[PDB]
């Protein structure tokens, strides 16, 4: 009973505004990295940004 | 193919520990967002290589 | 949010609820809105309001939670050193409430040579105060330090320190509080167990009596930082010299 | 008669008065703490603390749980008096120390 | 819940409309008038 | 610019979480963060080339013979007293403008005080310029309170907003009955690695005590050993560290607590002249929209940022309320036939 | 100097992603009713509140929660073919209906 | 030294 | 450890009273007259005007708190409330002076007085029992004799300070005769209360008035009143030798003494220590001392701001607490 | 018995007293000084202790 | 400005000592902290009440409207 009542719940809702959720949900991540490829020192691998 | 030794170490735990067990990580502290606010610091685990910051 | 009018001048809110702001009390400042219809309040308290919003939707993790002193206060009640007779006890306990909560004490984990309760007690009790609350919680979760056991073959429970937190039946059978029980940015947490398992109002009611016993508890028991915390010792000016 | 003092919350209150909550306007830890410590030097009390719900409002709330054999308000009674007492003893012996000097 | 100063809290109203269950507070608020904090600052009849 | 608090670093009521103090009442009380406003207002009386004057006449005497409220504070030449205290609405320079610059004629347009708490003119200047027009200067001071809200530092960037303000009996105290004028939570310092802060307070406990000022400067100042001896020669702790007890409870703390006193400033943010709020009033005349002075009813903007988060959450009466009903609603008739 | 490109970054994502909506029918489309994915993430399933590992029930926390609330001690102990038994009699009307 | 309390009436305390 | 507060060298332990039924097996401490009464006991250590050095025994940390927090907020003083300026021509604000002024703390007995109500206007709000009214006006001139210049303002100037003893009484009604054996006067009369420059001046009148401290600091009529713990230091394993002069040494200077033929040390004086833990900083120490205070045994100290007496003000204290006890005792309980 | 609660300029730089009279000049008299200062109010202006 | 009356800390009365201190210091030459403790100033709150002032009336009053 608990897993079955679990998993119906778990679906998405219509009406959800799912664009904007996962819009932000990547933007605002996206604020807090660096503008600059920071690594580690000491392994001067390939360089990839 | 790469040094990650001579490579900075700490002793943290990975988040992932029930998978595998992490007792050190990299890291680097080169990640200041504001001045008041203080640092930040990057990981990874040295055992399964999991990037995560504090 | 609900309104509460109150004599001065700030904008008064919860430190739990400081995060999803990202808000440091440094002179930060906020706007407020007050909704003119009665359609506008209702998708405003119904669809944005704390309670219904505790959890990020990037990942769906718990955002609304303890913060520093809220965290470290919980941790040294339920330190292992920590005893407490009855008047300590019941103080706490009203302190954690207004002074309106009923309580049923439980048996004192020492019977000899005095009665003396535990810290782990008492926050089971502030799980679960009463045969009338409706909340039981299982949990099994790990601290972010833990020291396994002398042995591979031991379950977690028996680790060198704490570590391992085991939570039957809504009683705390091992484990200190920590920023991954009582924190955010975990899924195996009492307020995540609590909302999860039986709705947001007594997440909200758990996170709450936190709140107000941690608020009182400290400042009666003491927590201070100076420079013998970082003075290093004689051994070092050797050690880390020499290596 | 200032019936505005003492309020029983009624809320809190237990049918039998066995447990019961006090509201006390003008009141603060200085009462809140001595009468706490009396009271719960009753054989019969089991539960007492206070708390002051906000710093800007001037109230205290008091909880009282007995066991069977007295009631909640009577447990307050007996404390109320009971502090009384140990200031009589108080002011006597400081009294007389002082006179003697 | 947010704490808000009265200050503000006499400046910012919600407008109420009258209902059948809220006119006996709605005239004490009228009565009690801007100075006072439980209170209300317009009026704005039906017709008017 | 600073005063030197005592300070007891430690967890105290739960108001101090982060970057947020406390401040003893009764320290305020004996005056201490007590600071003072001034400003000034600048009329010009000038010529015009119809060699007419602006005047500054004026003090309306009422029938029993005291001037009108708006006047209350005025005195005959029409320029307010030196000492008086105004108010919203109290007018303090009293100006009249022709009505035929571009005399029999004028229109009055005086300085009307509009502020949130009265203040009291101190200074009233009259000279004249180099064409000999008059001009009249008028300072106003303000007395302030540290109220709950306003900003403090310590000289380490441990900036912070006063969170409470406790009565003195409600502090800890050490044997001699000394209470802390302010607590800072001690979790500011580990994360934010400040041990300047920790030396400081040890040097000035120590300077207080042996009746000198410590000097801490870049590579060099007084060493931690000497402050440690001197602090050990009069019964305290080496480490600054004293045994305090509860003022609520009146036990012994079961921590010791570092124990000093720490230069602070008071900074110039103050919330008495941050706290807006508009219901109604004046509005853009282009776009009919709420105007954005700082001065004026100065509605609050909701912007790209905010209406996305407010789509985000599906909720479409608050979008309609909060960008059109409480922004800018009009009425308009539009032809069916054409879309005009 | 990262605040500005971030910013922007965001604002032409919610520009993109703005008009999105799950639908009654289960499908995500576009504001013109084109029909971008035919159910969410392939799964239909609501990353806010799913648990851990990418799944969205905690099946050992679960196990533990309903033994321990279903905790008797004058309770007869299955034999393990019945556990099966039982599960299979609940879980099988479930699939026969897809 | 003198008890000061015991003699004097005290309308201080007396509260409004 | 049975009423002895355990000192170490990272924490404090044993700090809770612990004597009630429920502690233990045995119901024991309960409450009860006439054993209270015999373990209760006053030791006065010394006296003086504005001083009290007494010292309580047996009785709880929650009862000795009550008196000094009463003490410090709840005992009623003198002190001016509002100050009328008639002329005011100093670089000093009126604010200011005004501030200054109410902190001046006035050497009047209360219970003299009465309560002023605030439930009344001005103009009867003060009576000849309510209020005491101070006055003050000075003006500063240049001084007319011929020193050496480039001298202090005090020789170069008339009046160029302004002091407490410049406060001057004004009896008003029925004040002349109930007053006349104890005129008003501040208790610190140097107190500088303004400067000020030849061809300036200073008027005004203050009105006095009865005051709480929980209101306003300028109205509590204690400078500190505050109570300390009973040191206890257990020496065993003696320390005879030249370690017992640098164990001395760990103390204030008359707290420990040393035998001069049986070359031991002993615990000469408690009651001078300071609890600064030194002795926990050596290890040689670490199992031959075990410091610690009684829990029981307050050792009060009281200095008055100048009006009342010490002791009176403690007696009010215990009195204070008592009538609020009685009182709420009195009060009907409105469900 | 109840208590009861209870034009000059001056020159910027000889320190002397004036009168304005109507349409004369806003200078100084003794010396030519150009900025004069309104002198302290004479009515009763009232404080707070706290 | 001019010595504060009371202590911020305490409320011990320090305004009637400022002029002490003041003379001690320049008749009868002495040391800061052995001054401060004949004044009866113990509580390092109370020393720092005056020995961290600056007056700054002297330097207010040479500016004197009034001369
Ligand atoms: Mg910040
Ligand atoms: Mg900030
Ligand atoms: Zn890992
Ligand atoms: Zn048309
Ligand atoms: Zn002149
Ligand atoms: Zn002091």
């Amino acid at each position: 009973e608990i897993a079955l009542f679990k998993y119906r719940k778990a679906r998405l809702e219509p009406g959800t505004a799912i664009g904007a959720i996962g819009a932000q949900s990547i933007g605002e991540p996206g604020t807090q990295m660096t503008l600059k490829t920071f690594h580690f020192a000491g392994v001067a691998s390939m360089n990839v940004t | 193919g790469g040094g990650w030794d001579n490579v900075d170490q700490t002793k943290t735990q990975c988040p992932n520990y029930d998978t595998c067990g992490g007792e050190s990580a990299y890291f680097f502290q080169l990640q200041i967002r504001s001045a008041d606010e203080p640092m930040t610091t990057f990981y990874k685990c040295v055992n399964c290589g999991h990037r995560w910051k504090e | 949010h609900y309104a509460k009018i109150r004599p001065w001048r700030t904008f008064r809110l919860n430190e739990c609820v400081c995060t999803p702001y990202n808000a440091d009390f440094d002179g930060d400042e906020m706007n407020l809105h007050v909704p003119q219809t009665e359609e506008a309040r209702a998708e405003a308290i119904n669809l944005m309001g704390v309670k219904n919003n505790l959890l990020t939707p990037k990942s769906g993790e718990p955002i609304i939670a303890a913060t520093q002193d809220f965290i470290t206060g919980s941790y040294l009640i339920s330190h292992k050193d920590s005893f407490y007779d009855r008047a300590t006890l019941t103080q706490l306990l009203s302190m954690m409430s207004d002074g309106i909560e009923h309580f049923d004490i439980p048996p004192p984990a020492i019977m000899k040579p005095y009665y003396l309760w535990t810290g782990k007690q008492v926050f089971s009790l502030l799980i679960k105060p009463n045969h009338n609350s409706p909340v039981v919680i299982n949990l099994d979760a790990k601290n972010k330090v833990f020291v396994p056991p002398k042995s591979k073959s031991l379950p977690n429970e028996m680790s060198q320190n704490d570590g391992f937190v085991i939570i039957r039946g809504s009683q705390i059978l091992s484990g200190v509080m920590d920023k991954s029980v009582l924190g955010d940015g975990k899924k195996h947490s009492v307020f995540y167990t609590i909302l999860r398992d039986y709705g947001p109002q007594e997440a909200a009611n758990a996170m709450n009596r936190m709140a107000k016993l941690c608020a009182r508890f400290l400042g009666n028991r003491g927590f201070s930082i100076g420079i013998n915390d970082v003075t290093p010792a004689d051994d070092l000016k050797q050690k880390k010299e020499e290596l | 008669p200032d019936r505005e003092k003492i309020k029983l919350l009624t809320q809190a209150t237990s049918e039998d008065g066995t447990s019961a909550s006090f509201q006390i306007v003008e009141e603060d830890h200085t009462l809140g703490n001595a009468l706490r410590y009396v009271i719960m030097k009753n054989p019969d009390v089991e539960f007492c603390g206070y708390s002051i719900p906000h710093p800007s409002e001037n109230l205290l709330n008091i909880r009282i749980q007995t066991y069977g054999e007295t009631t909640a308000v009577d447990a307050l009674q007996k404390g109320l008096k009971d502090l009384m007492d140990l200031c009589d003893v108080v002011e006597s012996k400081f009294t007389e120390k002082i006179k003697s000097m | 819940e947010v704490a808000v100063p009265d200050r503000v809290a006499k400046v910012l109203t919600y407008p109420e409309k009258v209902t059948r269950y809220n006119r006996h507070k709605l005239q004490e608020l009228i009565v009690n008038g801007p100075n006072v904090h439980p209170g209300a600052n317009y009026l704005l009849k039906r017709n008017e | 610019a600073g005063q030197n608090a005592t300070v007891a670093v430690m967890s105290y009521s739960g108001y101090d979480i982060e970057d947020a103090l406390v401040l003893n009442k009764s320290s305020i009380d004996r005056g201490f963060g007590r600071c003072e406003t001034r400003r000034k207002t600048t009329t010009v009386l000038k010529r015009y080339a119809n060699h007419t004057q602006d005047i500054i006449g004026g003090m309306r005497v009422d029938e029993n013979g005291d001037p009108i409220w708006q006047h209350q504070s005025l005195g005959p030449d029409g320029l307010g007293e030196v000492g008086m205290k105004v108010q919203s609405g109290q007018i303090y320079i009293n100006k009249s403008v022709p009505t035929n610059s571009a005399q029999t004629q004028y229109r009055e347009a005086p300085v009307i005080y509009r502020g949130p708490e009265p203040s009291h003119i101190d200074q009233v200047m009259m000279s004249v310029s180099d064409n000999d027009q008059a001009l009249i200067k008028v300072l106003l001071r303000q007395n302030r309170r540290p109220e709950l809200g306003d900003k403090f530092s310590s000289r380490h960037g441990q900036k912070g907003v006063c969170g409470i303000i406790v009565k003195q009996e409600d502090m800890p105290f050490n044997d001699q009955g000394i209470v802390p004028d302010i607590i800072m939570n001690p979790h500011g310092f580990p994360s934010r690695m400040t041990v300047g802060k920790m030396i400081e307070l040890i040097s000035g406990k120590a300077g207080v005590l042996n009746g000198t000022l410590e000097y801490g400067t870049c590579f060099g100042g007084s060493k931690l050993e000497d402050m440690s001896k001197i602090l050990v020669d009069q019964g305290f702790n080496y480490s600054g560290k004293d045994m305090l007890y509860s003022g609520i409870t009146g036990e012994c703390l079961q921590a010791y607590i570092f124990f000093g006193p720490i230069y602070y400033q008071k900074l110039k943010h103050m919330v008495l002249d941050k706290m807006h709020a508009r219901a109604r009033g004046p509005r853009a005349v282009l776009t009919r929209q709420p105007t954005e002075g700082r001065s004026r009813d100065g509605g609050l903007r909701l912007g790209e940022m905010e209406r996305d988060c407010v789509i985000a959450y599906g909720a479409s009466q608050l979008l309609l309320e909060r960008l059109m009903i409480s922004s800018d609603a009009f009425e308009v008739d539009v032809c069916d036939k054409c879309g005009l | 100097v990262k605040t500005a490109e971030t910013g922007y970054m965001s604002r032409r994502l919610m520009k993109s992603l703005e008009d999105l909506s799950c639908q009654y029918d289960n499908t995500v489309r576009t504001s013109a009713n084109g029909i971008v994915q035919f159910t969410y993430g392939g799964d239909g399933l609501d990353p806010l509140e799913m648990e851990g590992n990418a799944q969205p029930v905690n099946f050992n926390r679960s196990w533990d929660h309903a033994y321990n609330i279903t905790f008797n001690n004058q309770d007869k102990g299955l034999l393990p073919y019945a556990i099966m038994e039982t599960a299979n009699e609940i879980l099988g009307p479930l699939e026969e209906r897809l | 030294s003198r008890d000061t309390w015991n003699t004097k009436n005290m309308r201080s305390l007396e509260p409004p | 450890m049975s009423n002895i507060v355990g000192i170490e060298y990272n924490r404090v332990t044993n700090t809770t009273s612990t004597d009630f039924p429920g502690f233990s097996k045995d119901a024991e401490n309960e409450w009860n007259v006439e054993k209270f009464k015999k373990d209760f006991e006053v030791n006065i250590s010394s006296l003086d005007a504005r001083e009290a050095n007494f010292d309580l025994i047996n009785i709880d940390t929650s009862i000795a708190n009550a008196f000094r927090r009463i003490m410090i907020s709840e005992v009623p003083s003198v002190a001016a409330e509002y100050v009328y300026f008639f002329n005011n021509t100093s670089v000093i604000q009126d604010e200011v002076l005004a501030h200054r002024i109410g902190l001046v703390p006035l050497k009047v007995d209360p219970d003299m007085l009465t309560w002023v109500d605030s439930n009344l206007p001005d103009d009867e709000k003060f009576t000849d029992e309510n209020t005491i009214v101070l006055s003050l006006n000075v003006k500063c001139t240049r001084n007319p004799d011929a020193p050496k210049g480039s001298t202090d303002p005090k020789e170069l100037y008339n009046n160029a300070h302004v002091y407490a003893r410049d406060l001057k009484f004004e009896p008003q009604g029925r004040q002349s005769t109930t007053f006349a054996d104890c005129p008003v006067v501040p208790a610190d009369p140097d107190i500088l209360l303004a400067k000020l420059r030849p061809g300036q001046e200073i008027s005004l009148k203050a009105h006095c008035i009865l005051g709480i401290g929980g209101d306003h600091a300028k109205f509590s009529p204690v400078s500190t009143a505050s109570y300390r713990l009973l040191p206890q230091i257990n020496i065993l394993q003696p320390i005879k030798g030249e370690s017992a002069r640098r164990f001395q040494k760990c103390f204030p200077p008359g707290v420990i003494g040393i035998d001069e033929g049986s070359d031991e040390a002993y615990v000469k004086d408690a009651r001078k220590d300071t609890v600064s833990r030194e002795v926990l900083r050596y290890e040689e120490f670490a199992d031959k001392v075990k410091l610690g205070r009684v829990r029981n045994h307050f050792i009060f100290n009281v200095e008055s701001a100048g009006a009342m007496t010490p002791e009176e003000i403690f007696f009010k204290s215990v009195r204070i607490l008592k009538n609020k006890a009685e009182y709420l005792k009195n009060c009907p309980i409105t469900q | 018995x109840x208590x009861x609660x209870x034009l000059k300029y001056i020159c910027a730089e000889c320190s002397s007293k004036l009168s304005l009279s109507r349409t004369d000049a806003v200078r100084c008299k003794d010396c030519g000084h150009r900025i004069l200062l309104k002198a302290r109010t004479k009515r009763l202006v009232q404080f707070e202790a706290r | 400005m001019i010595v504060p009356v009371r202590c911020f800390s305490c409320g011990k009365v320090v305004g009637d000592k400022w002029e002490s201190y003041l003379n001690l210091l320049q008749e009868d030459e002495l040391d800061e902290g052995t001054a401060l403790s004949r004044l009866g100033l113990k509580r390092y709150c109370c020393r720092r009440m005056i020995l961290t002032h600056v007056d700054l009336i002297e330097k207010f009053l040479r500016y004197n409207p009034l001369e």
